[PDB]
């Protein structure tokens, strides 16, 4: 541990926006990519977010694309996973996790001149924290 | 200073087209023991690409190299592998056989030597009607197809039939070109091209007058031809999406072991168990139409909207014929009228059942006594594909105003790899480049 | 799952452009002349390498050995010609032949700032010959003069 | 997208007795690295979720001897051997090969009773 | 008999000696990456061209034209980078690109009194394509663009 | 096939070798080679064939002969240049012959003779002498 802690939840109305914070102790970070997960209240796990342990390097779910908003901080050693417009289906609780294995560096590709990243399955979660939409 | 002076750059990007020898990779691969798994590239799976901008380049599909490739690799590769396996020798002996109690296939015995001394007379060997010669009026003794011209090699029973996706990649020193670009016509210029690392996965199965497991089209059907106006040459037709067709299974049967030589093993099928079923494959009437329909539409875009007509093949030989069909690693040969037996102009089941023939004796690619026997399978076939494309010829001698008629295509398997082969170019790099400037080489 | 970052502009990029800008990524085009699997490539070269030792087929295998082989005197049959034109290194080298209008007359503005390389190979093809043994002339009597 | 699904959702097992659970892909999990992407994960009630097993066989550090991963290609799955009536819970298959990241059906372990 | 001589130095004489004095052994890598067989001999060389010539028909030939080719493909792998970069060997060279610390900190006298090449070549393993292609950048950018215009009158 | 000098003294053929400078042969040749590589595409398709086989071994063997000699001169700091020069003192240990001697009246494969027992090692103390140590005084002096 590898300690995760969330906060910031509650319950708030459609249209608006919110922010979650996610801080870990005792942990690199700079050598591990994170991730945002979703379980929803209708019983099920969906995948959300993922970013790079250098932050340069953002994956949004398709549901939430264009609305949510994943960021880095990796000297205070805290995420951040902000939330806008968002509507009742949202509601859900949501929990921050890090990554099974290590990352290295983002590895070029000399033929094609890509900076590849390479993301893995994940290890440890926090408990989240549960954040609802409407009235 | 207006004179400019000569300078040279390397490292220009410039390339012409030229022929090269590609490296095989027959992404991911007892195993065992084919496609090209000794003689290609265990694995190569990531593809690269990179995009070019303001660029153009002329296609011309029906002279690319890459075809004549795996037309030669194919053959090569399939021959080779069957040099140390069995040849039937002993078995072109005067067989005399008896129709199957339910026309049929037959049961058949003859005499053979093998072990020691003498020989074993009484067999039990299920032979198809279409792999046999009925010799001397109407008498029961006869002998295989042709074993005047040896057609004798067994395939080795460990060796697979199954068609795996491969790729294809450049050398040092060349590129693969593709046309980036939906509707491509197959010949011409192309307005929007990339380079990759290798083609996209290729599915080499052999098959003849169906276009089976390839690529499809993204809008709308379509059909492509090197000169419509030459009725002598094959088009094709690539549909914009597939048309799933089940084939089926014979009686099911059990696989005999008969000893023939110092370690020479012949395999046959001696037994059946349960009752004797038809081979064919059922096919969806309505859908057939619906993208028979589609087809249509386009050949009517060919000539102006002449009436059209599909006739079943012209007739001949089952092996030139049929439709030729592979599946669980046996030969089918399937009579397709069914699906050609329309007409088209301005303007019953559900499925249809399409009867096959199965063979052993196969002669691949029209070699000369190059054939082979294929061991049989135990138990049943049940598989399932995706049609995804026709071959098409147009009669030369329509002389009937206002129609235009079509039969099953034709040709070699040439075209049949032409169906992936499409978008490909492979160019030599030519580094060195020469440009005028204004600057002089300094001396000293 | 694998991402993308920038670039870092890939291998020839620059078909796109435009000489004025041509100029650039030189390295990047060259770099690949001895490599379609640049890089350890884990999954790929160990696959690349396993082969080479399954080199007990005829016909086929060598055929690879072929392929090798002339990869390997393509390249330096240019290393030859880059030598002898007193261009060990690298990228640009000048020469101290004057262009001969005869070849062609296109404004310099015309050909940095609205041609492409393609296009420039195709225009002065036919003289690519006399223009190389030009060259050798220059670099020959340049070993004399600069005696 | 890569989407998937597990055996029907409720599998009731004994104390002892062995059990097993399926995934099948839409698609083989091949990575580029030469592994497969897959893990297994589960979690209880009021519980966070759990990893079992990283790679196709090959259970995760701390997690009990039960657990033995197996199969291939597009079909892949988990076993306990000698199920104990703690093992309850939901199980869930999870995807890495590609994003989205997913999940399989999320099936979970009871006991069986009279 | 044979009676023995001493070093020079010697193959591979370098390996584990620090860095910093190391790096005066260069001549002696770069002497051999052709060989393994070395002067005349002169029995040696008659072998290998008599094994060279006699097997030429056999598989066994054709495994050491395999090796002969991947030896050359191996050496103009490295050489065609030199060429490529304005380093010409010349055993060393040095560039304009200046040291990004992201791949390593680590302090100079740290480095070339307490390191191996093996050790150093841990720490730099993931980031080698990157530093080529930056080598390969600065190389061209200017240093062959704007030299080219430095004659430019 | 540079060998004119040959039936000259080590003094003339001196003035020669920059007079042969054209490569003893490959260059153009590879170019010409250029036109029978495209004809490799036949003698591709022709099969593994002796003469087919030999020819290959035949070209990996120029083309190491070719690299060998190369590869030395980089080396050297030399590169080529077809004369150049380095800090290694003659030691008289080798050879000791007035340098009259040595360039007139003297066949150069002749004085090759009495030269191959030392060849070795002077290649050796050029290698560490002349780049090992000048490599990084060159590298020392742009420290300061
Ligand atoms: C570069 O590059 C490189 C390479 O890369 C590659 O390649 C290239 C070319 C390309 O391709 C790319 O792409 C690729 O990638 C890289 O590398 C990398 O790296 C990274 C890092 O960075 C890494 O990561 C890691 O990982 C690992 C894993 O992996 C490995 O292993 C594996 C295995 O598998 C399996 O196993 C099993 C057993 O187990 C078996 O049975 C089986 O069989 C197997 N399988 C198979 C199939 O086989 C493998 O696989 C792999 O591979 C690996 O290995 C490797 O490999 C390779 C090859 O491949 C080789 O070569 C090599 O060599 C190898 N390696 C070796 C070593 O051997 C893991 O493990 C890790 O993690 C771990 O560790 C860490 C450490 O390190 C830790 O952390 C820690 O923590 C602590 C705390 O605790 C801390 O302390 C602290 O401190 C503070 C201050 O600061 C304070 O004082 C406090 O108080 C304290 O506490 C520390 O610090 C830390 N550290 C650090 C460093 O940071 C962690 O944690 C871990 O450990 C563990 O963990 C776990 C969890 O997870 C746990 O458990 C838990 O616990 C708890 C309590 O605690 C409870 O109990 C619960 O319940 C549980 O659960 C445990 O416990 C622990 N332990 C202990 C003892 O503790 C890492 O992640 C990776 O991997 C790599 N990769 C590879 C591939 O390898 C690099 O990176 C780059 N870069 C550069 C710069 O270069
Ligand atoms: C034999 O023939 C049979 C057919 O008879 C062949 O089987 C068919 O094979 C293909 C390929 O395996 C399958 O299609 C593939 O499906 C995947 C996934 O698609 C499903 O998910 C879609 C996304 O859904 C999520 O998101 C939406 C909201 O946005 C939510 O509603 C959902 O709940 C999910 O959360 C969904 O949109 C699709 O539905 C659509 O398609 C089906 C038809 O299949 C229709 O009924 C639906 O109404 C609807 O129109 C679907 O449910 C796709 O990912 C594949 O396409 C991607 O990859 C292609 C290249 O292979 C590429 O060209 C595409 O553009 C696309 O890739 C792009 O998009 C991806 C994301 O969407 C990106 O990740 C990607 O990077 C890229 O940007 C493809 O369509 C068929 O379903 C399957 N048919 C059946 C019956 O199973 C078979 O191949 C044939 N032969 C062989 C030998 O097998
Ligand atoms: C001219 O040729 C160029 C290539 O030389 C073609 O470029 C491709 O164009 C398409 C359309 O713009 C791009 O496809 C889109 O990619 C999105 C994903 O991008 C990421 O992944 C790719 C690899 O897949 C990376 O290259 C890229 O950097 C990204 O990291 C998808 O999200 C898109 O899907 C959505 O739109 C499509 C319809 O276009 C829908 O079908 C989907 O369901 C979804 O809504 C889409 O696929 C493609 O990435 C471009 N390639 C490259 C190299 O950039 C042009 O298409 C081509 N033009 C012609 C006429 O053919
Ligand atoms: C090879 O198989 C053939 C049948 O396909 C066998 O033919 C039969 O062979 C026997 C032995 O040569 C012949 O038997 C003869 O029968 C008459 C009457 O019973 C008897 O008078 C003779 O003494 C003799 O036994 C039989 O006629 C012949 N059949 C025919 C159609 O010619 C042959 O036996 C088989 N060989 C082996 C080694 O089993
Ligand atoms: C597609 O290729 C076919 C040939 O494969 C081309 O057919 C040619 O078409 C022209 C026009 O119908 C024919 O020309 C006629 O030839 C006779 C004799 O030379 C001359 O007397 C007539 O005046 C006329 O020119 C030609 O014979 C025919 N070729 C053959 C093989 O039948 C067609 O032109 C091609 N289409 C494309 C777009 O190039
Ligand atoms: C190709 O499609 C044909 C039908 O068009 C399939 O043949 C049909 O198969 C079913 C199942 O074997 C037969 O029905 C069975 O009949 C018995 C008695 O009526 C009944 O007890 C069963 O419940 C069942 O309905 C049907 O008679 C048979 N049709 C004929 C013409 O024999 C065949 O299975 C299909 N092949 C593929 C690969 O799916
Ligand atoms: C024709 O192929 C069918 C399968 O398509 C074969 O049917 C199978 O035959 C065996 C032997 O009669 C049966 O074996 C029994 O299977 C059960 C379950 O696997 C096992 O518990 C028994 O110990 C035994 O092995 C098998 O069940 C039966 N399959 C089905 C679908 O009924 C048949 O054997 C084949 N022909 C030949 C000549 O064997
Ligand atoms: C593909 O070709 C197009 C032209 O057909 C290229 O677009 C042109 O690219 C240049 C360089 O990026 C742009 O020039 C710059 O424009 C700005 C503003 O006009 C000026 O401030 C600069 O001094 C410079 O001229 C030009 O505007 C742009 N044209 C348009 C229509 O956007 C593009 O670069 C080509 N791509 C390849 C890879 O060469
Ligand atoms: C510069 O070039 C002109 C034209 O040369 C012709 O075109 C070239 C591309 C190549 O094909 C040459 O072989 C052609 O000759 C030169 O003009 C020629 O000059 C000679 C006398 O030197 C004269 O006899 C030829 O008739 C001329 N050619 C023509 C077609 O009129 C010109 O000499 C070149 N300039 C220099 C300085 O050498
Ligand atoms: C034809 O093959 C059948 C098997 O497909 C053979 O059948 C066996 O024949 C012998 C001889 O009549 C009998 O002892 C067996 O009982 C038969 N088996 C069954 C399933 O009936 C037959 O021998 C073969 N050859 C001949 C000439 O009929
Ligand atoms: C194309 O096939 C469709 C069926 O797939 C045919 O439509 C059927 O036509 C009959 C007569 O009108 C109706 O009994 C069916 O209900 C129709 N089917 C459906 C799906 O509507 C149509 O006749 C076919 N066309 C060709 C030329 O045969
Ligand atoms: C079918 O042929 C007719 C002529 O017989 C074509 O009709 C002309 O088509 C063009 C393109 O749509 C229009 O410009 C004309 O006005 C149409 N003529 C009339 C009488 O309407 C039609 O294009 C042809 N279709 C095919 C696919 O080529
Ligand atoms: C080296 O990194 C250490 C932390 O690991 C840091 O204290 C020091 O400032 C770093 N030096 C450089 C030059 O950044």
């Amino acid at each position: 541990r590898v300690q995760l802690v969330e906060s910031g939840g509650g319950v708030v109305q459609p249209g608006k926006s919110v922010r979650l914070s996610c801080v870990v102790s005792d942990f690199p970070f700079s050598k591990y990519p994170m991730y945002w997960v979703r379980q929803a209240p209708g019983k099920g796990l969906e995948w959300v977010a993922a970013i790079s342990g250098d932050a340069w390097h953002v994956v949004y779910s398709n549901s939430v694309q264009g609305r949510f908003l994943v960021s880095r901080d990796n000297v205070k050693n805290t995420l951040y996973l902000e939330m806008n417009s968002l509507k009742i289906e949202d509601t859900a609780v949501y929990r921050c996790a890090r990554m099974f294995q290590e990352s290295g560096p983002p590895r070029l590709d000399r033929w094609s001149g890509r900076n590849y990243y390479y993301y893995s399955g994940m290890d440890v979660w926090g408990q989240g924290t549960t954040v609802t939409v409407s009235s | 200073t207006e004179k400019l002076w000569v300078t040279v750059y390397y490292g220009v990007p410039v390339w012409k087209e030229a022929t090269t020898t590609l490296f095989c990779a027959s992404d991911a691969k007892e195993v065992h023991n084919v496609w090209a798994t000794h003689a290609c590239v265990p694995t190569d799976p990531n593809p690269q690409e990179v995009v070019l901008e303001n660029v153009t380049e002329h296609f011309n599909m029906w002279k690319n190299n890459m075809v004549e490739q795996m037309q030669e690799d194919i053959i090569s590769l399939w021959d080779q592998s069957l040099k140390p396996c069995v040849k039937l020798t002993p078995l072109c002996v005067t067989l005399n056989c008896k129709d199957v109690n339910a026309g049929e296939i037959k049961n058949c015995s003859f005499n053979i030597t093998t072990s020691i001394r003498d020989e074993v007379q009484k067999e039990y060997a299920l032979f198809y009607k279409l792999d046999v010669v009925p010799i001397d009026n109407n008498n029961t003794s006869y002998r295989l197809i042709s074993c005047d011209t040896s057609v004798i090699t067994q395939a080795c029973p460990k060796i697979s039939f199954e068609p795996i996706p491969i790729h294809y990649c450049a050398p040092a020193g060349f590129a693969i070109l593709k046309c980036n670009d939906k509707t491509f016509n197959g010949k011409g210029p192309c307005k929007n091209v990339s380079t990759v690392q290798c083609t996209h996965g290729i599915r080499p199965v052999v098959s003849t007058q169906l276009l089976l497991n390839g690529s499809l089209a993204e809008e709308e059907v379509v059909i492509r031809s090197d000169n419509f106006t030459n009725n002598a040459k094959t088009i094709i037709v690539q549909l914009k999406e597939s048309v799933e067709i089940n084939c089926t299974r014979p009686n099911n049967n059990t696989r005999k072991s008969i000893h023939i030589g110092p370690g020479r093993a012949f395999y046959t099928t001696g037994e059946i168990i349960g009752d004797i079923r038809q081979a064919h494959c059922n096919i969806s009437r309505a859908k057939w139409n619906d993208t028979l329909k589609q087809i249509v539409i386009k050949l009517r875009e060919q000539f102006e909207n002449k009436t059209i007509v599909f006739n079943h093949s012209s007739g001949g030989d089952p092996e030139i014929v049929m439709h030729s069909f592979n599946c669980g690693g046996e030969f089918f040969y399937c009579n397709s009228t069914q699906l050609f037996n329309s007409t088209w102009n301005n303007n019953e089941g559900n499925t249809i059942t399409l009867p096959c023939r199965i063979k052993q004796i196969i002669n691949m690619w029209q070699e000369v006594g190059k054939a082979m026997y294929a061991p049989p399978i135990r138990g049943q076939i049940r598989c399932s594909s995706n049609i995804t494309g026709l071959l098409l010829t147009r009669d030369g001698g329509i002389n009937e105003n206002g129609t235009e008629i079509f039969r099953p295509g034709g040709g070699d398997m040439r075209d049949n790899w032409r169906s992936e082969l499409y978008k490909y170019k492979v160019v030599k790099i030519e580094p060195l480049g020469v440009a005028p400037t204004k600057a002089k080489r300094r001396v000293v | 799952a694998v991402g993308i970052g920038a670039v870092f502009l890939g291998f020839l990029g620059a078909a796109g452009s435009t000489m004025g800008a041509a100029s650039m990524t030189l390295t990047v085009q060259a770099r690949l002349l001895l490599s379609g699997i640049v890089q350890q490539q884990n999954n790929l070269l160990r696959a690349i390498e396993a082969q080479q030792r399954m080199l007990q087929l005829t016909v086929w295998g060598i055929k690879q050995l072929q392929a090798r082989v002339l990869a390997v005197e393509r390249y330096l049959g240019d290393q030859q010609l880059l030598g002898i034109w007193g261009c060990s290194g690298k990228l640009i080298c000048t020469t101290a032949v004057p262009w001969n209008a005869s070849w062609s007359n296109k404004s310099l503005d015309r050909i940095w700032n609205n041609m492409t390389w393609m296009e420039w190979e195709r225009e002065i093809d036919n003289y690519t010959s006399e223009i190389y043994t030009l060259i050798e002339e220059s670099q020959n009597q340049q070993e004399k003069n600069e005696q | 997208d890569i989407v998937m699904t597990q055996t029907p959702l409720s599998l009731s097992v004994t104390p002892g007795q062995p059990a097993s659970i399926s995934c099948k892909s839409s698609e083989s999990l091949r990575q580029s690295n030469g592994k497969t992407s897959l893990y297994w994960y589960r979690q209880k009630p009021g519980q966070s979720p759990q990893l079992l097993v990283f790679e196709v066989s090959n259970r995760f550090s701390g997690v009990s001897d039960r657990f033995v991963g197996s199969g291939s290609g597009t079909d892949f799955t988990l076993r306990i051997s000698r199920v104990e009536a703690e093992d309850v819970g939901f199980y869930y298959c999870m995807q890495s090969k590609d994003f989205p990241l997913t999940f399989g059906g999320g099936t979970k372990v009871d006991l069986k009773r009279t």
